[PDB]
RNA sequence: UUUGCUCCACACAAUAUAGAUGGAUACGAAUAAGGCGUCCUUGUGGCGUCGCUGAACCAUAGCAGGCUAGCAACGGUGCACUUGGCGGAAAGGCCUUGGGUGCUUGCUGGCGAAUUGCAAUGUCAUUUUGCGUGGGGAUAAAUCAUUUGUAUACGACUUAGA
RNA sequence: GCCCUGAAAAUGGAUGGCGCUCAAGCGUGUUACCUAUACUCUACCGUCAGGGUUGAUAUGAUGCCCUGACGAGUAGGCAGGCGUGGAGGUCAGUGACGAAGCCUAGACCGUAAGGUCGGGUCGAACGGCCUCUAGUGCAGAUCUUGGUGGUAGUAGCAAAUA
RNA sequence: AGAACUGGCGAUGCGGGAUGAACCGAACGUAGAGUUAAGGUGCCGGAAUACACGCUCAUCAGACACCACAAAAGGUGUUAG
RNA sequence: GAAAUUGUUGAAAGGGAAGGGCAUUUGAUCAGACA
């Protein structure tokens, strides 16, 4: 249990992630979803595109500015899926959706932070191999999201810096493992092995 | 029932709202796509009719 | 200084207010049963006011007792108070509203003598 | 219907002074209790002979356990099932340990592949195939192949918690 | 596209300084004074900001204004505008 | 030390409810680490405090408390039923509550 | 209705817990063989065990004993009915009809 | 425009708290495939090991954590400084050099802790504002009215005026 | 058998929604779990029925007590009570040291009708109990009379040359 | 539109059927505890993102009564016979 | 010298009505008790 939980939306199924997230929110957990352009939906790209076109032709006929707003970014698609799972017309739902945050990519306060996953929502565990799936960045670009290239460029930059950090961390871990290994012969270590640790 | 003589739409809807502009100086909502091989130059200018 | 009674239960401390006494001024808060063919209150649909009924009746051990466990008896004079001389544990006196101040202080003196409780001792008292 | 059992149910006309000692018809019933077993016994005997529960008698209801609940067997099951339009006969092969487990799988398979129900299914015969090559069906024969081995790719865990920290793997 | 910083010149004319006001006749005419004082030896903070632009800044825009006094209008207040620069090397743009 | 915690921390979920009627006289608590009724049986009978802060000081403290106790389990995923002396105020759906380790039987 | 064939254990537990008599139009908790004797000593029954005996070993006086017994006011079953739907036959995966000896389990849950 | 405004340090009040009470513990990609270590002829390479979950790792003993004495080692950690670099997607943070200072439960000891009286959150967090003292810093505009007509029902817009 | 073709309507759009695809779909099976004003146990209120209780001090026997069961309701029927104007009686009743009336997010009793108290205002009569009596109880009736709102400082106050 | 036998709405709330006079469940004095009915247990929503066997991919999937629709005819789509 | 209706002051709330019921919080206010 943690005060803020950072979820990497890669490899995840939209509805399932939204379900568990909504429940965690209502039970009081602050959650921030990142890298939501790499989020998955079951069914082929053309299917989900037609579904979104159907959503997109829904509009108030006397004022489309009043109508259902069709948000095109993947973060706000996810937010749509999720506010449909919250009772957002109440104060409790407003508060939950304030506990929530959603981002495309991994911005600066949350890229130096650990990203968890949700295994009851991962596609590689939940879908049968062979079943075609759709990526939300592709869908959102098809239906009018512009900033796909920008997120990609920035994510490449982040991955470079993160790889450098991991090289350093791996070296330090090697040192610590060697030290503990040479120390795992003494009387203190034997006592700890008897006591389980 | 139906219109009885199929005539076309009066006015253009992509020029809505037919409201007052925020300033006398209209916004340049787009500039030409940049070519990072040519010299350095301005893409626009200001004058008075 | 009363008899030992059980704890007093009420089952409805809330005044049964008439339907739409808040809505219209002409409808008073005094309870009247709705007698309409389509009344949600008479049909006792959920989410509507409660109607009075005899299951809300109070226990007979605890009925008419004040939180002090005394039954209140109205008093206008010393004779009506000497009526309660021998029942100080069961009954407390309440001086009527139409009594004057001098007679009130007389009654309160006599009640302090006879060991009788008075619910309204601060009525019409020069400070 | 439920987790099954096999009963033998033996039954009889009521004796008259004319004809005492009637002829003691028996049946093997797959059912989850003796009540359902006796019901089905009377269903089938009613169908075959002039008997009903009122003119008849149940003589004994005995549970039949498997003689070898560890030897893996290949059963053939002859079935009759009412479809929506018509009624039909079937032969299915089921590789399992016990008659009763085979019958469970058969009811499930017929519900799955034919949307047939317990009310709609009659089990005519359940018979062990002692010798291979009398098997008629590939989905059983491929497990009778010699020196059988195979993996289980795409192994999925079941997680106690809602959050994980590994991005797990389907290795095996 | 988000503006990160914007650098001005040392000496602004009394036309754009005018643009920054709604009542010029009443004012002490205090605008860009502390900026003209931010220059003050070499433009340390100014070259810091230009270096930020060179490092970052996908695109670059130049703030310009008009010579309304040369125009025969009675306005006296110039029109400021951002105009995009087109040409290689955002470095070359900002140096220009 | 760093830790002075002799209480297991839980979260106040909804009231007891059908789909459209609630009961404020019974609250539901999610306890940390519990995922089964067989594990929540340990927590049955233990006392609960919802601690909250006000602005007005009453009797030396701006901290006030509602005391309750666990009554029984709820469901299969370790959720627990609790009953408080004065019921909980329904704005504490998602608020932290303290399940103490007394009354103890170990 | 759900019906079937009860056992001595069920009868005994029912008469000991839910066992009430009909005396002068009244539903009397038995609680004493003096009561049972005062009402059924006409028929030789003078204890709760004599009652149970007539009931299970259906006797000459079953009518009188059983009518003395007020109808057993049972709760709902504690582990449920075992089925998702009650109003099918026991054979169809319901709850009603004859369940010849599975009635003891039900009645013990209900008691 | 009365010696008001603002930043910082301290102190006193009020304000409330969608609600801490050991730690949000940082690769990426694949999953019918990968992580780690190691070797070479550096590759879509060889060998070994790991995973079957975080019930892990780190931290964690001391009057809510006190006052003191040594032993061992030159380590660990906190505070305020200091050097240099990286940080832009919401960087507002990460790393690093040096010295100072405090603590050190790495080991052995000494004194104290009672009465909150058989439990009562038994108060040891965060926010916002205000009033006081100390220093540091800076000393403008907008609106009305007048005016203009690139504007205009009125507002509004555009202009001008020491 | 599932799926597909067949399979075309008018605001935008409904497996209730989100969304779901070795499913959160279809068929079947097994258990656990959720919860109704229903079932069980308990308490309290009333109603009905069955019963006990001359013993007195001393009382309400149209009382007290015990036992068991029951409790939905329009039209409608019955019963017990609340309140109003007046009449007979009584409390040797209240009262200018202040009657009645009016106000009172102040208190108490009663399931309720309603009653009682406190504070304020007030300025002359009024009540409890046992009985009598009726021009006796209002949310309506395009109800009557009177008063008052919102509409709304709005429509508008522009013919007849000034 | 009209009859028959029952049950109900009217005259009646309650839980379920999203919503509904009559459908399912079950009939209401005021409270407490417990167990259940029908219906349900991804989230909205209280309760298993339970277990088990299988079928299904729909460039118009399907989704549990009354109930809110779909046929003849066809398909080496797939499955079993 | 009531009410509708209004003004002032104080208190409180206010994202396309308001009002009500069950339940608690917060604020304000209040009665009752040991010899």
């Amino acid at each position: 249990v943690e005060p803020v939980v950072v979820i990497d939306g890669k490899g995840h199924l939209v509805g399932r992630l939204a379900s568990v997230v909504a429940k965690q929110l209502l039970n009081g957990q602050k959650i921030v979803v990142v890298r939501a352009e790499e989020l998955n939906i079951s069914g082929e790209f053309f299917r989900n595109k037609l579904k979104y076109h159907d959503f997109l032709r829904k509009a108030t006929a006397f004022n489309k500015t009043r109508g259902p707003f069709h948000f095109r970014a993947p973060s706000r698609i996810f937010y749509k899926a999720l506010r449909g799972m919250v009772s957002h017309k109440t104060a409790r739902g407003k508060a939950a959706l304030e506990r929530l945050k959603v981002f495309e990519g991994i911005p600066p306060p949350y890229d130096k932070k650990k990203r968890v996953v949700v295994p009851q929502a991962l596609r590689v565990l939940r879908l049968k191999p062979g079943r075609k799936y759709t990526t939300l960045g592709k869908l959102s670009t098809s239906v009018g999201w512009k900033y796909e290239d920008v997120v990609a460029k920035l994510e490449a930059k982040r991955k470079v810096s993160s790889a450098e950090y991991y090289a350093k961390k791996r070296a330090f871990t090697k040192k610590v493992a060697s030290a503990n290994a040479t120390a795992a012969e003494s009387d203190v270590a034997k006592q700890l092995a008897a006591l389980g640790y | 029932s139906h219109r009885k003589y199929e005539a076309p739409r009066h006015g253009h809807l992509g020029f809505l709202p037919r409201k007052r502009a925020a300033s006398i100086r209209a916004r340049v909502k787009a500039f030409p796509k940049d070519d990072r091989s040519k010299p350095v130059a301005l893409t626009s200018f200001l004058g008075y009719k | 200084a009363s008899l030992p009674h059980p704890k007093i239960v009420k089952k409805h401390t809330k005044k049964f207010k008439r339907h739409h006494s808040d809505r219209y001024h002409r409808v008073a808060e005094n309870w009247r049963k709705q007698k309409g063919i389509d009344s949600v209150v008479r049909r006792r649909f959920r989410g509507n006011i409660s109607q009075p009924k005899i299951g809300y009746g109070s226990n007979k051990k605890t009925k008419f007792l004040s939180p002090s466990g005394h039954k209140t008896f109205l008093v206008a004079n010393v004779k009506d108070l000497e009526t309660l001389t021998m029942h100080t544990k069961t009954y407390a006196a309440e001086i009527a509203h139409n009594i004057s101040a001098k007679n009130r202080v007389v009654i309160l003196a006599r009640a302090k003598a006879l060991g009788i409780k008075v619910t309204n001792p601060k009525g019409r008292l020069a400070l | 219907m439920a987790h099954f059992k096999e009963y033998q149910v033996i039954g009889r006309r009521l004796p008259t002074e004319s004809v005492p000692e009637p002829k003691l018809f028996r049946m093997r019933i797959f059912a989850s209790n003796e009540v359902i077993a006796k019901s089905r016994y009377w269903y089938f005997l009613q169908k075959l002979h002039k008997v009903k529960k009122a003119s008849g008698e149940i003589v004994s209801i005995n549970q039949i356990n498997e003689a070898h609940p560890t030897k893996v067997k290949n059963f053939g099951v002859w079935v009759r099932y009412d479809s929506r339009s018509g009624t039909h006969n079937m032969y299915k092969e089921i590789r399992d340990v016990s008659r009763v487990a085979a019958v469970e799988t058969l009811y499930q398979d017929m519900a799955a592949r034919h949307r047939a129900r317990f009310r709609s299914i009659h089990i005519l015969k359940v018979a062990e195939i002692e010798k291979t090559a009398d098997v008629k069906r590939q989905y059983v024969k491929q497990f009778l192949t010699k020196d059988l081995k195979f993996p289980l790719p795409h192994r999925v865990q079941k997680s106690t918690k809602t959050f994980s920290y590994k991005r797990p793997s389907t290795f095996y | 596209l988000r503006s990160l910083t914007t650098v001005w010149a040392e000496h602004l004319s009394d036309e754009v300084k005018r643009r920054f006001y709604k009542n010029w006749y009443k004012s002490k005419k205090k605008a860009f004074t502390k900026y003209s004082a931010k220059y003050a030896q070499d433009g340390a903070g100014i070259e810091r900001e230009l270096a930020r632009i060179k490092k970052y800044a996908s695109v670059v825009r130049v703030l310009v204004h008009t010579q309304i006094r040369k125009t025969p209008l009675a306005q006296k207040k110039a029109h400021l505008a951002e105009i995009q620069l087109n040409g290689g090397s955002i470095s070359e743009k900002v140096d220009w | 030390a760093e830790s002075h915690r002799l209480y297991v921390k839980g979260k106040h979920l909804s009231y007891q409810r059908s789909k459209r009627v609630n009961n404020p006289n019974v609250s539901l608590i999610k306890i940390e680490g519990v995922a089964t009724p067989q594990d929540a049986q340990f927590y049955l009978g233990k006392r609960i405090a919802y601690v909250y802060r006000a602005s007005k000081e009453v009797r030396g403290s701006k901290i006030r408390v509602m005391w309750g106790k666990v009554t029984r389990t709820h469901g299969n995923s370790g959720v627990v039923r609790a009953t408080f002396r004065n019921n909980l105020p329904a704005k504490t759906f998602g608020a932290s509550v303290r399940i103490f380790l007394y009354p103890s039987n170990i | 209705v759900a019906y079937g064939y009860p056992s001595y254990s069920t009868i005994r537990q029912l008469v000991y817990k839910r066992g009430f008599g009909k005396i002068n139009k009244q539903r009397v908790p038995l609680s004493d063989n003096a009561i049972i004797e005062a009402n059924l000593g006409k028929y030789g029954i003078l204890s709760i065990d004599d009652l149970i005996h007539e009931i299970i070993t259906v006797g000459p006086h079953f009518k009188q004993a059983n009518n003395f017994l007020w109808p057993f006011k049972l709760s709902n079953p504690s582990g449920g009915w075992g089925v998702p739907r009650k109003f099918k036959h026991f054979i169809q995966g319901g709850s009603f009809g004859n369940r010849e000896e599975f009635i003891n389990k039900l009645v013990k849950s209900m008691n």
